[PDB]
């Protein structure tokens, strides 16, 4: 598995890999790993599969109760929080979830927090998570800016989830695309890593090491 | 988390607490702030198990901020110490115990002293011219032994300060990412934003 | 079925009397007359043994009762009352007190444990007020020789002297005239034994008359030798013998 | 004194029938079930004029598909509502799609008898709840606190109901467009309203499907009571 | 006044006016009796035929706990059942640490324990039913009549509802033309005969007679109903006798 | 059932009062008077012991001033079984705070948690209220000397002087004449008593009616000091104030 | 425990102990909230019946629940200080929780709640207590005021009085009260409240206590000789 | 009079009032009719509207594949009693693989009322209901009151005016309970029924409901244009 995110000029871009293991055996290569929360908000699904996406489809129950109740769109900041509250109640029994809670509002701007099984929330500006971090990192590090275009900082998104795609046994199949701005996410399609590793290898003349 | 450091000096405490957060394999984050503001002129650094650290930290900070409204009137550090020590002594023999070690540096505004009480998980508890927790102490207490005076200023107290990260730097096997330090006095709590 | 009085049933009136305990004060006053006088080195507490029955053996009701080895008491009212206060009094002084302390506790501090007992019947859901004054004599180290009135309400108040029940109104005049603070324990016992005749219609003997003191230590009841340490109870209820040679020096 | 469940001897719950008598002493609501929509309006009725009126919410957003109006002991309401929309959220959750109007109207209905010596006293307010689904369209309920809930093509809450009842008797038609019902509910409620109707004294709202609950706007209330005026002043 | 508006309340007298009352709707039951022969126990009931709608020998009145005692009441039925329900906890808890099936006496016992418990708070209303029942263990035959207040005796005949004088006197007839004893095959008879006599009470509507038994040898210790050729030899035993 | 035999203890009025808090307070009206003072440099609390004995011993005896803890003392109107029950929950609150913030217990959160448990007992549970009043001399750093009082209600007031149970209508207004703000300890205890001797019921106010205390930071320097008179200290101070 | 359905319909639909516990807030000591352009002033009558009180300790009438909302009320006051202390409860909660303090209007419809919940809850009577909530939403320069009652109904008020001879100060507030132009300043707003509570006092010595809250939790009582200066200067454009 | 405050007092004739109360909300309830043949069970329900623009209270439900029931009086009760035994039919078929049979659903029912008038703080139900099912005995009529008492009949009818639908039933015993093999001639027996209780009003397409179970028939309500057929 192989998640990011990260905040830019133009609000937030979550890339995620779609490969599912059992051990060695891929059980799929279709995988939904980005959690549609609501319209505004997003959530990505690292390590169990049920517990991401059982309790992130009720974090977007209990935004739609305060909204309910407030008026008021809930604040990226609650939203995350009341997920890390909820995990922390079951510290110890064995939940396994590592999930980065993305989101634009007007009072915070776009905003992401790294939500974690031992309870752990933290705010901040790139968040990588699974098998594959390590090299999405490196692909983010070397070439993140704030000022990133919109169109830029997809393709940077993309071309990090290859890189641990093709390094990381455990990560591939696809990349999925999103864009989070202030009216909502959208989405920017679903692209088979097998074509894409061809594609990006001719046009940008990287992966000198294998053959094509 | 990893290292916290304190030191109380002449008229102010200071807090010293490293910025990297680290998930296993990976550093997720070199800019964290390992604290919170429990009153005006209480401050409250922290370091122990991911989650537990900040769940303990924020839960104390709001019991502190609800007896300050309350009474309309802020808790000596001492009371506020005690408070959080029986909080961790009661947590030790629970189910699943609070995983985390605190300094507490406040200064007290009706004696005019800064006070510095450092607290494990288990709710041990001391009032010490300068503390530490985990490997921290181990690096940085030699030097403090040596050059700490009860009359420093604030300026020699960071200088001191200075000389122990560094030796920690030097020393130390793990990237902690530098310190964020925040100063307690007569004045409140303010963050060195140069360190 | 389950307890479904869980409201008070003792409350105030417009006068701000509270009627169920005055009520159980007038319980007592219909009760037989029971006194305590406290000595120098002692403490008395008699009453009158009112027999229902010439076929029922009053030597097996016992309205003089020990709640520790210091410390005894009797009272004016509803006899089942007591008894069941008797029971509650005996363990609170083990689980509130000598569990915790190793050692019985102090007069004044038993006497506040069944005070609370009493006073809880009077405030609790779905229950009356104790139809019952007791009057509680004991010794302990610190304080010494003591004695104490618990009325229905909870409320305990020390006395030099008193009575309680049927004819306490006369019998406090006559204890008034008689206490100095330089009274033996012989003396105490005889000015009981007078001021308890006043009040007793019929026979007036060992066998009618219940009384026991709280004096020196009796280490010929203790049950067991080799402790210097204890030297035995200082409650000890007097025989029928002991009552009537006192009879005779009347 | 006497049991909080018990029976007259006309067969009635003494309680569920003098919670009635609270529910007449209420404000005005009205609803009004179209096939472009259903509209549901309201008498604020401010008890001074020092009270801002625009934080007198008797109209509420149960879900996107179904809104409520209320009538009575509005105090009474909030735990109603809060039932309801957890419910619309949760059967959601349960089951990744809408709940049905009746579905939801039930589940707060089933709040109502569970009173004893549960809570102490039935509610003293009554709710219309309209909304739309896929199965039975729009649609407007009556829910009670005897328990008892009515579909309704039009109804009337509240002090000014059974002269409101009895005008949208002869008022409603199966074919009624959603302007027209907007314009019977203000109607309807400049009749039986003590004030003289504004738009700061009523409040209007709607549910399509399109377009989910809405709650009008004061100035867009305003202009349908200018329209209402020139409409009645043209015969 | 107003000591008979609240259960367990004594009355001036030292009654509970409540459980007299309970007796007040079990006169006004329909007509169950006992009747206690050589090894074994019958019991018989009158059923009002209300309407013409009632389908014929459905609503079974008779109630079976375990395998070896009958039980039948007059007053409110559902009081009945529930106090059958009750039985049947009893017989089976008795049956699973003891594993003999329950004694009749012992049985007795715990239904009278149960009815007299109804009678100590004002929160439960005392049971509106008189209970008839017994059956076969180890000692013989036992036959009990169990009353509102709790209390209940062993019987040789018993007789409980509107009609239960008439019963009654036909049931002391039965004692003293029979010291040595009745059968089980004549009990059924007689029982019979003795719900139709007591019919006189209740002779506006007509009726359905309903019989059980348990007989050592005639049904193994086990609580069986009359049916069939046996049910109807005795209505015609039945019907010859009252013309 | 049950409900039968209910009062009904927590309910208004139609006027919107508490019947029993009302009853509870005229109750309360018949008990001993008791007094407090507060003078710049400490307290005084003064009350009637109720038509005594000459054979009660006095010397052991206490049913109007009690301890909570080392700087704060009450001084009780009413039920005295029912006061003793609150009083213990006070001494434990106190220990408890102490054991918590290792800090002694301000005086007001003192009174604050009393007053909340009577509240309590008006608004849910269906028990009658205590019928008890209770006068709260203390010292924190803080605030330094108070004066609160609590009544069967569970509402709380400060006082510069003040008194509780029978003739308080008379008793305050002789307090509001003589008080002044720069009064002393000395001359608080004299129109304590003073107070008293008019107020009271009986012939002649003596020593063996009394019970009296003081909380002076007459103790040797910074710290306080609680003192409950003894019979014949009781005695003195009447000759010294000229009353006896 | 005690279950005892105390608050009940009436044939004529009342629930008594709802309306008795009004009767209640009739009783209890003036309380007034007046909003300004940018600020709200709660004013507060104290009564004169009781001297030798010791002003320092006395629980006080207006009380903070966070740093930027504040409550007065006007009843039983043993019973303001449960609600009081489960509304400075839940906004501590709510800033645990949502990162973020209690608008001026969540802080009311709780408290609101817990009256409403004491209306229909076995074993328990309702609050003799109506409450005026005030103050500022965080980082928002609108002032805030809401009001609150037994029943738990709830609403906003450009104006408000509550407790005794609130009929006579509202009658007044009614009239000198212009919606198109609030008092443009705190002295304009606390002058208003303090001519408005002088309606019904008496003396305007220690009997008139005011409260001045602004945005960004800028709140502040005025002493004896602040309120004073406004007694002063409204009796000397009287007498004209 | 002194002895109707509660269920859980008898009067000095030994009779319980709060029941007896319970029972009277039946009689102000609409009618409904039950009757069977050897082969199906049918019952027929009059609905009633609140006014013209409200809709009509349904009446009938339905509780397993072979059974169900009709209600007259307080419908919340219905709701309650009916949902109590789709889980006893329910239990029956999950633990013992079997369907429950009618009569034993009578016990339950007449059980979980009893419970209702013997305690305190308690009330009765206050409704009356009819119960039709298939079960291995073929088919079955019960009716139940909130007394308890639950009683299997060829057919009956509670609610106002009931007693004309009873009378016409008790003629006609002899000849619907032959109508075997013919759903619909025992519909309009039941529809002949229930008219011997209408005044005033008539059958109309929105005001009947009727409801059949039988030999290889599940429980289905017929409301709407599906009784036009009938009317």
């Amino acid at each position: 598995t192989t998640m990011l995110a990260f905040r830019f000029q133009g609000g937030i871009i979550v890339a995620v890999d779609s490969r599912a293991t059992a051990g060695n055996w891929v059980a799929s290569q279709t995988v939904k790993k980005v959690i549609e929360i609501n319209p505004f908000l997003l959530g990505t699904m690292a390590g169990g599969a049920a517990d991401c996406q059982f309790w992130e489809t009720w974090l977007g129950s209990q935004c739609r109760l305060h909204e309910l109740r407030e008026k008021e769109r809930i604040s990226v900041a609650a939203a995350s929080k009341i997920l890390s509250n909820l995990v922390y109640q079951y510290k110890g029994a064995g939940l396994s979830m590592g999930t980065m809670i993305c989101g634009y509002t007007r009072k915070e701007g776009p905003t992401i927090y790294y939500v974690d099984s031992d309870g752990t929330r933290l705010k901040g500006d790139i968040f990588c998570v699974g098998s594959g971090q390590t090299f999405a990192y490196g692909v983010l590090d070397s070439n993140y800016k704030w000022d990133l275009s919109v169109e830029d900082a997809l393709y940077l998104g993309k071309r990090s989830i290859l890189a641990a795609a093709h390094r990381d046994a455990y990560s591939g199949g696809s990349v999925n695309l999103y864009h989070v701005t202030e009216d909502g996410w959208i989405y920017h399609g679903n692209h088979d890593v097998g074509e894409l590793f061809w594609k990006v290898k001719e046009e940008e003349g990287s992966f000198n090491n294998v053959i094509g | 988390m990893d290292i916290i450091l304190g030191i109380r000096v002449q008229d102010s405490v200071i807090l010293a607490s490293s910025k990297a957060v680290t998930r296993g394999i990976s550093v997720l984050k070199d800019s964290d702030d390992k604290t919170r503001q429990l009153s005006p002129h209480t401050l409250m650094s922290f370091a122990g198990e991911a989650g537990d650290t900040v769940q303990f930290a924020e839960y104390i900070q709001a019991n502190i901020q609800l007896y300050s409204i309350r009474e309309d009137y802020e808790l000596s550090p001492q009371a506020v110490s005690s408070f959080v020590r029986q909080e961790l002594a009661k947590s030790i023999r629970s189910r699943r115990p609070y995983q985390v070690n605190v300094l507490i540096g406040g200064y007290d505004k009706k004696k005019n002293k800064p006070e510095l009480y450092q607290i494990d998980y288990l709710g041990t508890k001391v009032e010490l011219p300068y503390g530490a927790h985990g490997y921290s102490g181990f690096y940085t207490f030699s030097l403090l032994d040596h050059h700490y005076r009860p009359d420093m200023t604030t300026e020699e107290g960071l200088d001191l300060l200075k000389l122990c990260v560094q030796e920690l730097e030097k020393r130390m096997p793990m990237d902690f990412k530098g310190v964020i330090v925040k100063i307690v006095d007569k004045d409140g709590i303010r963050q060195v934003d140069d360190f | 079925m389950t307890d479904r009085y869980s409201f008070s049933l003792t409350t105030f009136s417009p006068s701000g009397k509270l009627g169920q305990i005055d009520y159980a004060l007038t319980a007592v006053k219909q009760g037989v007359t029971s006194l305590g006088i406290k000595a120098t080195n002692g403490v008395v507490i008699a009453t009158e043994k009112k027999s229902s029955s010439p076929l029922a053996m009053s030597e097996t009701l016992s309205k003089v009762s020990l709640l520790t080895p210091d410390i005894g008491a009797v009272y004016s009212g509803m006899g089942p009352d007591y008894r069941v206060l008797v029971d509650k009094s005996r363990k609170v002084a083990h689980t509130s007190y000598k569990r915790i302390y190793g050692e019985y506790p102090p007069t004044k501090l038993l006497v506040s444990e069944v005070a609370k007992i009493m006073q809880e019947a009077t405030q609790s859901g779905g229950v009356r007020p104790f139809g019952v004054s007791l009057l509680i004599a004991g010794h302990d180290e610190f304080n010494g020789f003591s004695l104490y009135q618990v009325d229905p309400s909870g409320s305990y108040f020390p006395w030099k002297a008193t009575a309680i029940g049927k004819g306490s109104v006369a019998a406090k005049t006559f204890l008034e005239k008689r206490w100095n603070d330089e009274l033996e324990l012989e003396d105490a016992i005889h000015i009981a034994l007078l001021t308890l005749k006043e009040s007793v219609e019929g026979e007036f003997n060992g066998d009618t008359i219940e009384l026991a003191i709280i004096g020196d230590e009796n280490p010929d009841l203790l049950g067991y030798t080799g402790i210097p340490t204890d030297k035995g109870p200082r409650f000890r209820k007097l025989t029928s013998q002991e009552i009537n040679d006192r009879l005779e020096a009347l | 004194d006497r049991g909080v469940s018990t029976f007259s001897p006309e067969g009635r719950l003494f309680q569920v029938e003098y919670s009635l008598e609270a529910i007449k002493l209420g404000s005005t609501a009205i609803g009004i079930a179209t096939k472009e929509g259903v509209v549901l309006g309201v008498e604020k009725r401010a008890t001074s004029p020092l009270l801002e009126s625009d934080s007198i919410e008797k109209i509420v957003e149960i879900d996107r598909h179904i809104g409520c109006a209320m009538s009575g002991l509005t105090a009474d309401a909030r735990s109603m509502i809060e039932h309801a929309r957890t419910a619309a959220v949760t059967h959601n959750l349960y089951y990744d799609e809408d709940i049905n109007v009746e579905s939801l109207t039930q589940s707060v209905c089933d709040l109502a008898l569970r009173f004893g010596e549960l809570m102490s006293r039935p509610f003293g307010v009554a709710l219309l709840i309209a909304g739309h689904d896929a199965d039975d369209g729009y649609q407007l309920f009556h829910a009670e606190p005897s328990g008892t809930f009515y579909r309704y093509n039009a109804k009337a809450i509240g002090s000014g109901s059974e002269g409101a009842q009895a005008e949208l008797l002869n008022e409603w038609h199966s074919s009624l467009t959603l302007k027209e019902a907007e314009l019977l509910v203000l109607k309807i409620l400049k009749q039986v309203m003590e004030e003289k109707l504004d738009e700061n004294n009523a409040q209007l709202s709607c549910i399509t499907k399109q377009d989910g609950f809405k709650i009008y706007d004061n100035e867009k209330t305003a202009e349908l009571i200018k329209e209402l005026k020139e409409k009645e002043a043209a015969e | 006044t107003g000591y008979d508006l609240s259960n367990s309340v004594f009355s001036p007298d030292g009654r509970n006016f409540q459980v007299e009352y309970a007796v007040k709707a079990v006169e006004n039951g329909t007509t169950s009796i006992g009747i206690k022969c050589n090894d074994g126990v019958v019991f018989a009931v009158e059923k009002l035929i209300t309407s013409k709608l009632l389908v014929p020998q459905k609503n079974v009145k008779i109630q079976v706990v375990d395998r070896h005692i009958g039980c039948v009441y007059s007053g409110l039925i559902p009081d009945g059942r529930h106090l059958v329900n009750r039985g049947r906890e009893e017989a089976a808890s008795f049956k699973k640490l003891y594993k003999t099936p329950i004694p009749i006496p012992a049985f007795a016992d715990r239904l009278g324990q149960y009815v007299q418990a109804h009678t100590l708070y004002n929160s439960v209303r005392p049971f509106g039913v008189s209970t008839i029942f017994g059956g076969v263990d180890k000692n013989g035959a036992h036959l009990y009549m169990l009353e509102p207040s709790g209390s209940y005796w062993g019987y040789k005949g018993a007789a409980t509802g509107k009609g239960r004088q008439s019963a009654k006197a036909e049931l002391e007839k039965l004692v003293d033309h029979h010291p040595e004893g009745l059968s089980a095959r004549e009990a059924v008879k007689q029982a019979a005969k003795i719900i139709y006599l007591a019919h006189e009470d209740n002779k506006e509507k007509d009726f359905e007679l309903e019989i059980s038994w348990c007989s050592l040898s005639e049904t193994n210790g086990l609580h069986k109903f009359v049916k069939g050729d046996l049910l109807q030899e005795a209505i015609d035993f039945a019907q010859k006798e009252i013309n | 059932g049950s409900r039968r035999y209910d009062s009904r203890t927590t309910i208004f009025s139609p006027e919107g009062r508490l019947y029993q808090v009302e009853y509870a307070l005229e109750s309360i009206s018949h008990a001993g008077t008791a007094i407090g003072i507060m003078a710049s440099d400490g307290i005084v609390l003064a009350a009637e012991r109720k038509v005594t004995s000459t054979l009660l011993e006095q010397d052991t005896s206490t049913e109007k001033l009690y301890k909570l803890n080392d700087k704060i003392a009450v001084a009780v109107a009413g039920l005295t079984a029912d006061a003793e029950i609150l009083i213990n929950t006070a001494r434990i609150h106190a220990q408890n705070y102490l054991k918590t913030y290792n800090e002694d217990i301000p005086v007001e959160i003192l009174v604050r948690r009393l007053s909340d448990i009577k509240q309590g007992y008006t608004q849910h549970g269906g028990l009658r209220p205590f019928g008890v009043s209770f006068i709260y001399a203390g010292y924190d750093d803080r605030y330094g000397y108070q004066l609160y009082t609590s009544n069967p209600s569970g509402n709380y007031t400060g006082w510069k002087a003040i008194s509780v149970g029978a003739n308080t209508s008379a008793a305050q207004t002789l307090l509001q004449m003589d008080y002044k703000d720069d009064m002393k300890v000395d001359d608080a205890i004299e129109l304590a008593l003073k107070t008293l001797s008019k107020t009271t019921d009986s012939s002649a106010l003596t020593y063996d009616r009394l019970e009296f205390a003081t909380i002076r930071k007459g103790a040797n320097d910074g710290e306080v000091y609680q003192k409950i008179f003894k019979p014949q200290e009781i005695k003195d101070i009447l000759v010294k104030t000229g009353i006896t | 425990g005690y279950d005892r359905a105390l608050s009940i319909f009436s044939p004529d639909g009342h629930i008594f102990q709802v309306e008795y516990a009004l009767e209640a807030v009739k009783r209890g000591t003036c309380a007034v909230g007046v909003k300004g352009k940018n600020c709200v002033v709660l004013g507060c009558e104290r009564r004169s019946t009781l001297k030798l009180q010791d002003t320092r300790i006395t629980p006080s009438k207006v009380s903070k629940i966070d740093s930027h909302v504040v409550l007065s009320f006007s009843g039983l006051n043993a019973d303001s200080r449960i609600l009081i202390e489960k509304a400075r409860v839940e906004a501590q909660s709510h800033r645990l929780t949502l990162e973020d303090p209690v608008t001026v209007e969540y802080l009311t419809r709780y408290v609101a709640g817990v009256q409403q919940r004491y209306t229909q809850s076995g074993g328990v009577r309702p609050f003799g207590v109506s409450t005026l909530i005030a103050g500022f939403d965080p980082r928002d320069d609108e002032p805030k005021l809401y009001q609150t009652e037994p029943s738990g109904i709830y609403s906003s008020w450009s104006a408000q009085t509550i407790g005794r001879n609130s009929k006579t100060v509202r009658e007044f507030l009614e009239k000198n009260y212009d919606r198109k132009e609030p008092p443009a300043t705190v002295e304009e707003c606390v002058k208003l409240t303090v001519r408005s509570l002088l309606e019904v006092v008496q003396t305007g010595a220690k009997n008139i206590e005011i409260t001045v809250v602004k945005p960004d939790s800028d709140i502040v009582a005025l002493s004896s000789e602040e309120i004073n200066q406004y007694v002063t200067q409204i009796e000397q454009e009287k007498q004209e | 009079n002194n002895y109707d405050g509660d269920t859980v007092t008898f009067s000095p004739t030994g009779r319980l009032f709060q029941v007896e109360y319970a029972l009277e909300a039946i009689k102000q309830g609409s009618v409904t009719v039950g009757l069977r043949s050897n082969t199906h069970a049918v019952l027929v329900a009059l609905k009633r509207n609140a006014d013209e623009l409200s809709s009509y209270q349904k009446k009938i439900i339905k509780c397993d594949e072979h059974m169900g029931l009709s209600l007259a009086g307080l419908a919340p009760d219905a709701r309650v009693l009916s949902n109590y035994l789709r889980q006893q039919c329910n239990y029956s078929s999950l633990v013992f693989n079997r369907k429950l049979a009618v009569e034993r659903a009578g016990h339950l029912l007449c059980d979980k009322a009893q419970k209702n008038t013997q305690s305190y703080g308690g009330r009765p139900y206050g409704v009356g209901l009819l119960i039709i099912g298939y079960d291995k005995s073929g088919a079955h009529l019960l009716e139940f009151q909130p007394s308890g008492n639950v009683t299997e009949l060829y057919g009956t009818a509670i609610g106002a005016r009931s007693q004309g639908a009873k009378t016409y039933l008790e003629r006609t015993l002899d000849t619907f309970i032959k109508i075997d093999g013919n759903p619909d001639e025992l519909i309009k027996a039941g529809v002949e029924a229930i008219s011997q209780s209408l005044r005033d009003e008539s059958l109309t397409v929105d005001n009947l409901s009727i409801a059949i179970v039988g030999k290889d028939t599940p429980f289905t309500i017929y409301d709407g244009e599906a009784v036009a057929k009938y009317i």
